[PDB]
């Protein structure tokens, strides 16, 4: 019975891990969007028809 | 002499026309570069356009 009761702490810990990964995935959404925009900037800046102000 | 004077004036106008052939600071015809390269695909491979000096 004491062993079954200690599984509540195991469940709390696993739920804590799922919450931590959820926050990481939200930040990762932000970061992959930023990286896509950054690739769009670098791709545009490699064109040589740009003037200096646009670059 | 009148024909020669007209000819020289038209010759100078050619220089003006060629020097003004710029789009936002870049030209394919004013002689300032050998080629312009525009993007062809997302990896950045170029679409070359050879300059044609006017």
């Amino acid at each position: 019975s004491a062993t079954a009761g200690s599984m509540n702490a195991v469940k709390d810990s696993l739920q804590r891990g799922q919450s931590t990964i959820d926050v990481a995935l939200a930040a990762g959404d932000t970061i992959t969007d930023l990286l896509g925009k950054m690739k769009e900037k670098a791709l545009a800046a490699s064109d040589t028809s740009l003037n200096t102000a646009s670059f | 002499n009148a024909l020669k004077s007209d000819f020289d004036s038209l010759r100078d106008q050619i220089t003006k026309a060629a020097s003004n052939a710029k789009f936002n600071g870049v030209s394919i015809a004013d002689g300032t570069t050998t080629k312009l390269s525009f993007l062809a695909n997302s990896d950045g491979s170029a679409f070359t356009v050879t300059a044609k000096t006017l």
